[PDB]
């Protein structure tokens, strides 16, 4: 006997806190917007594709040989134009670093071809890496922290919803770009963070 | 992460974990922080320092990247995460986010 | 002459309690949600066979060689995750035991393929087994007690509708398995119980 | 110059009270429910047939070689689970007794074969025959008091319908069986009778 | 309908109009009924009898299957049905409902 | 240049008093209903024809020869099962007698094939002729005053509507048959006399 | 319409302007009224009358089938509409109509 | 560069006032009925025909070798069956009288063919004619005043339309004809008038 | 138009511009008014005149078929509009609308 | 079932009707318990005991699996259900459900 | 990497005002309406062309070899029928002049072929033209000034919209033609205008 | 845009930056105007000019088409648009629309 990923369903909800993701924009959003965020999500050959459009940005984050798929996503909008995205799957079913593939394309403003294309290391364990693409000039920074230890505290759950997010820091692995000489400020003032559930979930 | 307990009122060293060599350490941004609130930067072989730990802390960059804190107090006590990152493509790439907790016994 | 069964109908006013199925789940369910449970109903070749999805549990009960249908369902969530199930057929044509197979299949958390896919003799006359297959590690605990004495007290009767129940020892019959050491506490507290009745009845 | 049927209409405004009928079950029902009835009328070779569902029977009742169609139909539950089934015509053209045979097959409960299908002679003036077949045992006694002279004082004519009742003792046939030791009880208490008006009339 | 009028305080007999032989009597239930109200019943050869009618009727089972009221009263006034049924597959068909109506006149 | 009749229109506001029809019946008629009254209109090689169902009765008016067609018709309930019929047409073009066949079908009581079937002289005049046909035995009288110079009073005219009658005796024609002897009590009492325009005008 | 005028009483002849044989008045019914008020009636060779004029008219059925109004007053004045039916197939067939109109001059 | 048409808008709202038509009738209509008048335009080979149906009326007007397309029209009864019809068209490009025929049949009263079909000549100026063809005797007289000085004063612009009207004698045209000795009373007492929009504009 | 002057108290013809001939003029109907009040009509050859206008008015039919106002008024002043109608297929034909405008200097 | 009855303050056993063999019966987890009370365990041969009968019921497993009550009182009356659980496939499967009552006579 | 222009969206919300059109019109406009104005916009072949229709004006303005599509058009009438449009784009990719087209003809009045089809050289720099072509006498004055410094006050922007104005007297260019002797009266009083966003963006 | 800054009550060249020939001026209308308020026009060689800038201005063609305000005051500060027309295919097409700005130190 095996533990495996159950059918897919319309409506999840056993959700797991997966990932931390904030990028920073240089063009302005001033607040959440609700309805704002319409994600997508796909499930194919072991590999959790999830690509959600909101606020001027398309990201698509994509966890290689997995075994846990994405339900959903909630994107808000911080100060100083800080945009997070917390993103959820099914559960941990394995213990191990997946390697992750996440595409940022700006799709309102400071809009172009990829940038940087490059890979990030983990900085903690070392053993994934995030093959990070991003087609414009808008994102300032990208801090995308996976299996977060703490979740973001102004974040509603929904109801009849249920969280589960990791509690070892021996899972947590932070992946981390900054393009400007911004001292890693992706750390939001989360003073006036609001989180609004994406649709198509 | 490492939970290194010590003394109050003493020398008090915390690992980074990550080894930088000097040609690259101008190349490599260094910076230590404890609960978010910033503790000392080493920006291209630039050694700024925060008013809270100017006079108390000094950096060894050999022995793991460290900083030393003298006269140790329990206000000093908590989470320290130490972040490196190197400038690749015209962009700083963070390398390590090793977090030690200090604790202190009066 | 001989009894049989009538030709199926879109609503059914006369309910027997047939089945007082009882499923412990390591899983969280907080409480009974209205409108949860989806139960879908077949009798073929003498085979009353009730599919109901709901609390993340797909439970297929099968009742051979019999002369009677299901005809509803009513799934509550009690303290501790236990789940309670309430089956209801037509009427009880022949004072009888009936081979049943009862497959469980955990749709939603700790998800997998056949865990225990074994035989429970019933403990009381000994005249009948449950070929009782799990699908998943979610189950705790399965209790079965067919043909039920005692109706669960707050269980809320729709109206218009008319309910029967075995009254006789000699014919309830209790089907039990426990996969951890938890010395039968498939007993509700029944405290907060509350009961829903299914849908696609 | 004959008197003839009219062609049929949607509606009837003109009800001619033509039978009696009360069924008594020995399965459970409460009292009158609004809507329930369905009744379906057809006229053909002079026959006149309704076949009316409701409180979990289904009373085929046809009328032979007559001048008459059926308009409408109401059922009534009384104490003692006593059903009490008031059937209309158009109008009685011919001043004579009708063979009738009414089919009363149990839909819900008590379900089976045909368990009587025999001929009552009509006790008042021995001249017409009912050939009544019950498919179950959930009957316990039927009357048939055809052309009654009396209509039931707590049956609610519809507004803009026009009632007629035969007045003469030398039309109004009864037929009676009853298949436990019931001393004919099918005479209703009629402290609790309501009646309503069935559907597609 | 036969309606047969008899002076007050005087023997009255009630014709049912049916002839039944003692051989079928034992297989056919006659009962006797006044406004829905119960009279006597003759159920398998067992001649039971109501408190109202205890003591003042008789039954003549060749006379047409009568009843015989005894010193007739007005409370006695009124219509009189008579209700015989025979035992056929394990039913009671009835087969008599001949209705009489008795007037007092004082 | 020659008057004609001008083409038929959806809804006709100029309303001509052509025709005062007056039908008994022995079958009870209450009052008037609104909206029972149901009519159609033809004109078909000079020939006028309205056929309105109401009250049990299908009255087929077709007026020969003429240059006017039908655009209303109002069908009242008087006392004494009276039932009184206001029929319009255009206007009148030509100040001449008209040929008129009237059938007078029971559709819902006392219902049959032909009854009368003859021609009925106009009492005033004697330059027309009324061939009536009964397929029934409902009616007991029918009086048909055409061209009638006096409107009966409690007929309300619809608003927007415009009413034009004869006022000339050379031009009024009394029909008249009565079945029973009734000594032409088609006269109502108009005491309780409601009118109701028809529809399909 | 014929307005007969005549002075107050006066023997006043109203035409009815149908004449009638006398073997088809007895299936002849002719009546006369005023003002949807009847007035006289002979019905099957019957001479009925009403009591408002019993004694002051009489049919003289030859002369057009009239009624002769004796001592003549105001009262009467009015529009007397005289009616005749013939027997058709077990039907009355109304067949006459006619309206005269008695003016009081006084 | 030549002005020219504008091609045709669904809603105009730069109306000129082009002609005051009045006709009297002789059958009744009481006062202005919102939502009476049906007016449909086309501009064909230079000629704006407008075929505006109302109150008994369907009026074919014709302006023949011209550069302005009718846009709107206005129905309005006035005192003495006189009927009041504003007519509006785009605008004045040239300052010179066109051949007009206006078409005037009866279609609900006084139904015919053609009456009078003859050439009115404009009595200012003599440079136009009105070929005026009525199909029926309902029309007592006409006037037609095209591209009058003064706007009837109770004529109530909508909201959101410009009106234009011309304000030169030299180029005011009116046509007139009385089919009775009417001494041209035409002229309406004004004192109710009021005045509908036409539909389909 | 023609915008006629002239003084208070004076003879004041007002032109038609229409000239029609005696024959014509039994089949043409001519009639004046000023701001729709009727001022004179020629019906038929019949000179019917109003009571506002009886004696102070000739009509001079050769000289363009026009009014000649005598002891001329400020209430004469304004906008008489001169109407002339022929006979053409049993309805009358309008064919003139000359409008003249007098004006009164005192 | 079986409905013991049994006079108060005396040896009292209850018969489970299942024989459960010594070397089985460390694989076999029996409990008694009234009206879902619990009453003793004896879980993989531990014969654990609840407050309320520690003192007064001992186990006899060869006498068909029985509690012996002593010094029996009316709160021992009920209904007491032997449950018997065989480890099968990492599973305890339940195989007896036997329900005795004790009635108390005093 | 160079930057381009993002795929076109249905709702654009970062608008950047590219363009201050003013036409004065002889024909009177009294105010702004909400929803007058219908745009239509395309970018083909680098060509950014937006159609917008309002108050009797379609104007058809063209932007030759540019990086930014139109993504929004408010409309607004001021005091002596001058006319002001305020065009928007996506943002200003390249700080270049650039050659303009601009069609404005008269659709409800005044209305014609070609007046003017001449090419105006911007004053400011000289570096651009727009070729300028009015089909209709209707439009006085035209005055585009393009890349505005300065927003018009009375301009209300929409919610969760984002404006960006060029601040660099560098870029902006002015584009006048007057067809009367009005001295560039085309400057609004600016006391009574208001604006409306424009449909189809 | 020429920030030109000069002292107060001085003689104050601003320059259009836009020159036209003698020929070309009677048929290109230039005029100045400042805070959209205006200052002066040469309409088709016509140098017309406002009340506030009377007596203080001189137009010089030649030096780039300029205004001189004589005894500069700071009222006189401001931002100066220089506007230029020509008249092309019966319009006058603008060709200059030059903007200069003038400061006072006092």
């Amino acid at each position: 006997y095996k533990n495996t990923i159950c059918p897919p369903r319309q409506d999840y909800r056993y959700w797991y806190f997966v990932a931390e993701l904030t990028i920073g924009v240089n063009y302005d959003i001033n607040s959440t917007i609700i309805g704002e965020c319409h994600m997508s999500e796909s499930y194919i050959d072991r590999n959790a594709n999830i690509v959600l459009t909101g606020y001027g940005l398309k990201i698509n984050m994509t966890i290689m040989d997995t075994d846990q798929r994405f339900v959903a996503a909630a994107e808000g909008v911080g100060k100083d134009n800080k945009l997070s995205v917390l993103l959820f799957t099914t559960q941990r079913l394995d213990k191990v670093h997946h390697n992750i593939s996440v595409t940022i394309t700006c799709m309102e403003m400071n809009c172009g071809t990829t940038k940087y294309n490059s890979d990030l290391p983990e900085s903690i364990h070392k053993s994934s890496s995030c093959d990070i693409t991003i087609n414009g000039s808008c994102v300032t920074c990208v801090n995308l922290e996976t299996d977060p230890t703490k979740i973001n505290p102004h974040y509603l759950h929904p109801k009849n919803k249920y969280l589960y997010h990791n509690s070892e820091y021996s899972m947590r692995g932070s992946y981390g770009v900054t393009f400007i000489d911004e001292l890693n400020q992706c750390l939001l003032d989360i003073k006036e963070l609001s989180y609004d559930i994406c649709y198509r979930e | 992460v490492i939970h290194v307990t010590k003394e109050v009122k003493e020398v008090a060293t915390l690992s980074c974990g990550h080894n930088v060599s000097v040609e690259e350490l101008a190349q490599t941004r260094i910076y230590w922080q404890k609960e978010k609130k910033m503790v000392l930067t080493m920006m291209s072989g630039d050694m700024n320092i925060w008013p809270e730990y100017k006079n108390r802390t000094i950096f060894d960059i050999t022995n793991n990247l460290s900083i030393v804190i003298l006269a140790l107090r329990p206000s000093d006590e908590g989470t320290y995460e130490c972040v490196v990152l190197k400038y690749e493509k015209d962009a700083f790439k963070r390398e390590h986010l090793a977090e030690v907790t200090l604790s202190v016994k009066a």
